[PDB]
């Protein structure tokens, strides 16, 4: 199932909220722990995993990209918004065969 | 008397590390008359292939202790089986690694 | 407390059954062996 | 020893007949010693069922 | 440091088996890790085909249950991907990405390479 993302033509300034949500086909979250990773990619470099388990940040990134989610709706937020926030965001699930991926959300800093 | 010691290994780099390890342990312990020649045998995917390789070049090398590593595909663990066979047929122990 | 170091699929099936049911709460703790923790039974693993 | 081998070959013949009545096919042996049969174990296991 | 290296024909023929090849440098293929093959589209759409584990497990799309395979060789630390029953529509970017076996860590992707069909 093609996962849906929202929004796609937003405009986030420096300081306010940058909520980006996305809906899957069924409940990806199970037993409390989420399974909806968030990947941030810059055009010109291969993608990278930025947020794992949808609620934990890997060792190497400061506490800026946070978020949560359950069932179908999973939300990623940025606090504070910086110049590097503008990138390509993909929320991806890898539960079982076939682990379909999400769409594409374009974020531009004003 | 030369002792040829046979080591069952998968990449070439393991063969060269094995043979430098033997050189270092010959320069470590006694080398006046106990000098070991390291010989390295790759992984063939058949136990009778292993039998044939340890018999056609090792058992005439007069090997004192074979060296064995885990099978590449952990679906059946029968690679060290023939080599323990051939060690133990006169009851020479194996060095499982 | 349960304990078993066996094949991964049995691991995985136990994990699925404990997940569908109520055996991952505060109180149901157990130990695991070596290789049952790498693979499908690591996807079905609990938190703790 | 001749009695032992006679009894053994009689048991082997009985087991072969029992298999032939069970499934009515002859499990072909391996093509080569280097060609190990992995999915064909069930072909011989039924033999074991009568051994 | 561990990195991945791509290689392939670059221009496949109709009804010809795509033969991709990927090298791992700095670690081993049998010890740990798993390797996925991904066809990225120009519209920023990653499309994963299948992955191979270090224990010899091929997990792929159910739509490709008869026309995909992954092989490897440990003596040279290499793995091949064979895609059979292909058609004209295969223009995409190949990636032999690496995910820790068990859906744990997405560390080393590689670089991939574009490819068309003609
Ligand atoms: C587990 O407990 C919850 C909360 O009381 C309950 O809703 C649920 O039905 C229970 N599950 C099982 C499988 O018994």
């Amino acid at each position: 199932i093609v996962l849906t993302q929202s929004p796609a033509s937003l405009a986030v300034s420096l300081g306010q909220r940058a909520t980006i949500s996305c809906k899957a086909s069924q409940s990806v979250d199970y037993d409390g722990n989420s399974y909806m990773n968030w990947y941030q990619q810059k055009p010109g470099q291969p993608p990278k995993l930025l947020i794992y388990a949808a609620s934990n940040l890997e060792s190497g990134i400061p506490a800026r990209f946070s978020g949560s989610g359950s069932g179908t709706d999973f939300t990623l937020n940025i606090h504070p918004v910086e110049e590097e926030d503008a990138a390509t965001y993909y929320c991806q699930q890898g539960n079982e065969d076939p682990p379909t991926f999400g769409g594409g959300t374009k974020l531009e800093i004003k | 008397k030369i002792v040829n010691i046979g080591a069952v290994l998968s990449t070439r780099k393991h063969e060269q590390m094995f043979r430098e390890a033997v050189n270092q342990a010959n320069k470590r312990h006694g080398s006046w008359k106990i000098q070991l020649n390291a010989t390295s045998v790759t992984h063939k995917p058949n136990a009778i292939q292993m039998a044939l390789s340890v018999c056609e070049d090792l058992i005439s090398s007069q090997v004192y202790a074979i060296l064995v590593s885990h099978p590449p595909t952990p679906n059946d663990h029968f690679t060290p089986t023939p080599v323990s066979y051939t060690a133990g047929f006169y009851r020479i122990p194996v060095l499982g690694l | 407390v349960i304990i078993l170091s066996a094949s991964e699929d049995d691991a995985a099936t136990v994990y699925r059954a404990a997940a569908m049911l109520n055996m991952t709460g505060s109180g149901y703790v157990w130990l695991v062996g070596e290789r049952e923790i790498s693979g499908n039974a690591l996807r079905y693993a609990p938190d703790g | 020893l001749p009695a032992r081998v006679r009894d053994g070959i009689a048991i082997i013949t009985t087991a072969a007949s029992d298999m032939l009545s069970e499934h009515s096919f002859i499990p072909e042996p391996k093509s080569s010693c280097y060609n190990t049969h992995e999915k064909r174990i069930y072909q011989s296991n039924m033999l074991n069922r009568y051994l | 440091d561990v990195q991945l290296q791509e290689s392939g024909p670059g221009l496949v023929k109709p009804s010809q088996s795509l033969s991709l090849t990927c090298t791992v440098t700095g670690y081993s293929i049998t010890s740990d890790y798993a390797w996925n093959w991904i066809r990225q589209f120009p519209g920023n759409k990653l499309e994963w085909m299948g992955y191979i584990s270090y224990s010899g497990s091929t997990g792929y799309n159910p739509s490709l249950k008869s026309r995909i395979s992954i092989t490897r060789d440990t003596s040279k630390n290499q793995f091949f991907l064979q895609l059979n029953s292909v058609t004209t529509e295969d223009t995409a970017t190949y990636y032999c990405a690496r995910l820790y076996y068990g859906f744990y860590g997405m560390d080393y992707w590689g670089q991939g390479t574009s490819v068309t069909v003609s």
